[PDB]
């Protein structure tokens, strides 16, 4: 427990905050990578105000520890962020997603045509080239697209 | 007699500014007072060796406005013509036997153009012939650009799409290259660009035009945006999703565009115009479509017709 | 204006019992006095995205009864609409752009009430939308129960064949809730039952029905005695033949039956109501179809006009 | 204070705070009704904590009053929410959701024949309580269902 | 000689308890130790006058394991015989003349046990005849239920979906009543219910049978969960679609299941199964395809091979 | 094992240099001192979800002339499995129960590495699959290449038609890029050109390539010619008759060519190779057709046979 407040609520004790998230990308963070099934308790702020970026989204998931390749999941949605890693009280660790070399189940191919769509399998990408602007590979119909067009549907 | 009594309405490089002008006013003048018994004791045959639902469909209530009959048929899903070799010039020479006019839609380019040297003294309208005309829908385009904006002259129009094998951005292109100071802007993917004949013809005209690769680029001094859809198999389905799928419409994109602008597409529209476009007062898709009964029943009643009471 | 006046016939159960009344007395007097130019002027699109030949001569001679033009097509077996995507809502948002009412069958249930949502104006007139309804066919299985029975109320009205799939019995039993002491008996193979939301519904009226194995058990008390088609491959070839098929008619059963009794079948019938039975006078199958012309005219001149003359 | 509850956890101005959203409804309720697409502070609270009635999900939004109609479709999916009007710092009105006439948009028809499938169109169901259940007759093909074959999708 | 040889494989009905056993003894020793020789220099046919593929590489690919020839067909719209004039009689007529032994599939029932009567010495073995019999699936759904329980006889068998027209569910149910002690649980919807003539036999035998309405109050006491396909033509989209919560089995439907309960479908599984199950140990539709294999190798190795000495 | 045994074999580009050099080199052998009874007692299952039959046959051709069996299908407009309801995932797991290898064609995208996750320990060879790879046809190209040239090194190969579309001009593109000092040049028609990705990736390894207008500006130097299909369905009419006097070849056009130059074309050849080259020495498409044979008997000994010593 710590004087919480809302404007940048406070202390959850042991656990995952997922700060600097950019507004409006919170709950597409929230459905897409699933974060909701859990019988932990979650406490979410959307459009708060802060640290330079003005208006801001937090996610706070008391004792799951997601890490490390979970973490860089988050790369095109929310690459600025920070994923501090909480244990009684104290931020025993801060990092940021870097961009993975593979982004499953998360995207849809755009090629109509490719089989992924019909069937019992998962998406599959490989990404590559940072910051300029990453392209994604399907792994089944090997057509490489941008990703600001896979991102769109 | 007007100028376009018993003429094949054949191409629209064959109407001149002036053939085009009267058709114009006509369909103008029979939208605001009914002539629902012109074409009275009149039969006109409906011949769409190819089907297009839409097109017959508007053609026909055109002729029932104005008092005739029609007998006809629709065919690719057969009607029995062609049966045991018998050519066009043959069927044409039976039907014009007793018709008063035929209207007829063929997979064929230059059917028309045939219809017309064994029909007679019957005209003949052309309602599609493969890739090369369609007259009466560049009648419907011009009508709706004219009446909501008010003149077919220093106009700034911009062709979107897929302007290389699109059949109605080539004759508009050449029906408002008739008239002065139009300024195109093409947008279109590369692999479906403006072919360099309509280039040359404008240059040659001494006519402005400019490619641009977003409609954002130009919006803002629009008047006329005319979409195509795209044929999703003119590219493979990788191309069209990659990165060639953004030429497509949506209210936001809106948002600077003239008080007076509007969007027309010849239709079916699947995915390039947005839904959310409908409600905004831009959307003239559909009152394009109701336009094309004046623009078809004025071409009717000029064709047949020597006089004209108004 | 009439109550009808410009509204879309989508549904039995949006008419009620006044509006049930006026089209049946509508019907009576188109049929003693004609008035074959009361919709001239008026064009009407025939759509059958679904073909059913019976329903579309019907339907089209009405329109030509009352002297009105009909554009339309009859598809199932291709006339290119939905080509390229085109959705049902931009198929009606461009032909309501030009004719008066649309008339139209269609296989999936709801979309003649999805029309609605994109006519405007021009009123949408229900011809069948899948297993939904078709109130064009109750309206004309009513107006023939009235005009050979008298009456709406009070009858003894049995249902035999198939209940569980015929979507005409389902609206029949509807629409004849909506009068008075009518007592119903169905005879079905177990297999082809009534549906329990159409057995709860004349429950909770207080209206009494029964269920009965033969039609020699209740041919005696019967008025209207209305025969569906079962369809032989909602059972299997042996289940069909395996003692369901005794739900046929033939002439021999008839003996008992009340001389005010008639026997009604929406068409095709195929083996259920023997050849014989047409030669006695309760065969009223086929005159049934003919008041199919004033039922459905009797509806266009209500939704087409203000003001009724008569 | 406590017996923690608060700790400084968001006590709102003006707002709408949705309490008792019954477990795992809480995110359905955010997709389906929309809520987050908003600018204003919303703040969320999942698998919270309840003595008070099992366990629970909480949803504050402010600056918005979500009321009469909005608060009737809830009905269907957090029965026995106690939705709080605020106009300055504490309870204005504490309404309950009714079950409404009509429910629109958010539902699917069970009938894969039903135009509704295909089209522009936004789905609309007749909610009738029979006893036992909710039907729910569908605007287009006029098919009945029981709200638990509607609501499974 | 084996009791099997020469001998035509056409109805469950006709094989006692001791010939399923030993088909299933043959097949379980094929399947350890194969011999691959067995029918050098034979010619089967698979004569599919109905194309299952599904069905034809598993008896060809059974035909190549025990090494023999294969000439054939399938005709979904296509190939020549039985023509339409030429007899099913006069095809087999002239194929028993080329080949050692004919596997047919056919559309109608009984065209099997017609074709015994017209092969000559060559054995017909019938992969499956209108709504009539598949005796080589009911061979490999025992082989599994042998395989899997350890016995055929005192089993508590769950068959569920459609009872009524599932084929195999008839056969499996007359298979496996020549066991003793077996206890069957019914879970359909009453409109696909087990016909009476299953359960009138079951009750002659004193077998135990009971109808229940979800697999989730069976789940407990059950080693087999037969599910079936339901065949969404006879059934209404919404009837289809209203059944329960209805009868589609998941994983957490298992969290019960006893340790030894296997899931079985004859397949294909487009959506009573959810993928979810296929990852459990309770699944086993895919290894009950393989068993396919040893299953119809038995078959063809006794009713072609004197006496078998693996 | 040797590298390829008991792998899948779907993109080139999953295929080292090495990998590509070791198939070459044992269809060298197999063609020399051919090994017939290599896969006996095997079972290959040719499934054809979209017909080719002469890549079929070639395959089929294939396994029988190491001995294997055979079972499997074709489709146009066909026979039953991956139906429309059943998953191509749950075809395969099938199949996989029942055979030793499948080799299949499917018509989208990705369809044969769906299969690797369904075949168990089953080898999945891809025959084509929509318009992405092909490697059998690029391992017939490069044994063709190798054994009339000598090597795979610093050739000057020119390949020209569609290579926008030609997949197999795309694949041969980054196989013969992992070989060194290779130059290509590219004579396409403008629309259908090589696309930047298959450019872009040549400049990262340092390849030479140009583009020409047309073949005769780069006879002199060329070493393989390879022709490819130009596909009239995306071209209009008169565009694929406009282009220049044309992209296809006679032999008064091979009159400068090296001594060593070989035409290839993976057929079939409509309409860019006339008649006469046939009869010159540089015609090589229907011996690089029989290479065919050497290739995928290649492919099939490595995948399934330890280690060959031939
Ligand atoms: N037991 C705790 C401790 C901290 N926090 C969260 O940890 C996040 C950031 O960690 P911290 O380093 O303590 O604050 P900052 O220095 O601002 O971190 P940064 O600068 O990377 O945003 C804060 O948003 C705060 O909500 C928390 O919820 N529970
Ligand atoms: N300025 C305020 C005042 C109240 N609340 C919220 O408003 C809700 C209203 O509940 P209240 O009537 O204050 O007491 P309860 O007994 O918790 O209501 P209930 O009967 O639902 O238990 C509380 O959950 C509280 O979080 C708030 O966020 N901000
Ligand atoms: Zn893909
Ligand atoms: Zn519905």
């Amino acid at each position: 427990m710590t004087h919480d407040n809302k404007l940048q609520v406070e202390a959850i004790k042991r656990g995952t905050v997922i700060d600097h998230i950019p507004a409006q990308i919170g709950f597409k963070l929230l459905s897409l990578f699933k974060l909701t099934e859990t019988d932990q308790r979650i406490t979410i702020g959307l459009n708060l105000p802060s640290g330079e970026m003005g208006r801001k989204d937090l996610i706070k998931i008391e004792n799951t520890f997601l890490s490390e390749d979970q973490v860089d999941q988050l790369a095109l949605y929310a690459p600025q962020a920070t994923v501090n890693r909480i244990d009684n009280y104290e931020v025993v660790g801060k990092s940021r997603p870097s961009l993975p070399e593979r982004i499953d189940n998360v995207l849809v191919c755009p090629n109509s045509n490719c089989i992924s769509h019909a069937e019992p399998v998962s998406s599959s990408f490989a990404v590559r080239k940072r910051a300029n602007d990453i392209a994604l590979k399907c792994k089944y119909c090997e057509k490489e697209f941008s990703h600001n067009v896979v991102l769109a549907n | 007699a007007n100028p376009l009594y018993q003429k094949h309405i054949i191409s629209i490089n064959d109407l001149s500014r002036d053939d085009l002008n009267l058709v114009l006013a006509t369909a103008a003048k029979l939208k605001a007072n009914p002539q629902p018994e012109l074409l009275k004791h009149k039969v006109i045959a409906s011949c769409f060796f190819e089907a297009s639902t839409r097109t017959r469909l508007s053609f026909e209530t055109s002729m029932h406005r104005l008092g005739a009959s029609v007998v006809g048929f629709s065919d690719s899903a057969n009607t029995s013509l062609g049966k045991k070799g018998e050519t066009l010039a043959d069927t044409i020479s039976v039907i014009s036997t007793y018709v008063d006019a035929i209207v007829m839609r063929h997979p064929q380019e230059g059917a028309a153009r045939l219809a017309t040297e064994f029909s007679g003294n019957v005209p003949v309208l052309n309602a599609g012939d493969g890739s090369n005309q369609h007259p009466t829908q560049t009648l419907l385009d011009l009508f709706t650009i004219q009446e909501t904006q008010g003149r077919l002259d220093n106009l700034h129009v911009a062709m979107v799409g897929d302007l290389k094998y699109g059949r109605t951005v080539h004759s508009l292109t050449q029906a408002l290259a008739k008239f002065d100071g139009n300024r195109f802007y093409f947008i279109a993917p590369d692999a479906l660009a403006m072919p360099q004949y309509i280039l040359d013809m404008l240059d040659e005209k001494g006519i402005a035009w400019s490619l641009h690769s977003s409609i954002e680029e130009v919006m803002a001094e629009v008047d006329i945006l005319y979409m195509t859809r795209v044929q999703k198999e003119r590219l493979d389905p990788s191309e069209y999703a990659n990165v060639k799928a953004q030429f497509v419409l949506r209210a936001s994109d809106l948002h600077n565009a003239k008080a007076n602008m509007k969007v027309l597409h010849p239709l079916p529209r699947v995915d390039e115009i947005a839904t959310d476009v409908d409600k905004t007062p831009h959307a003239w898709y559909f009152q394009q479509a109701g336009n094309g009964i004046f623009a078809r029943q004025a071409l009717l009643a000029l064709v047949l017709n020597r006089d004209l009471v108004l």
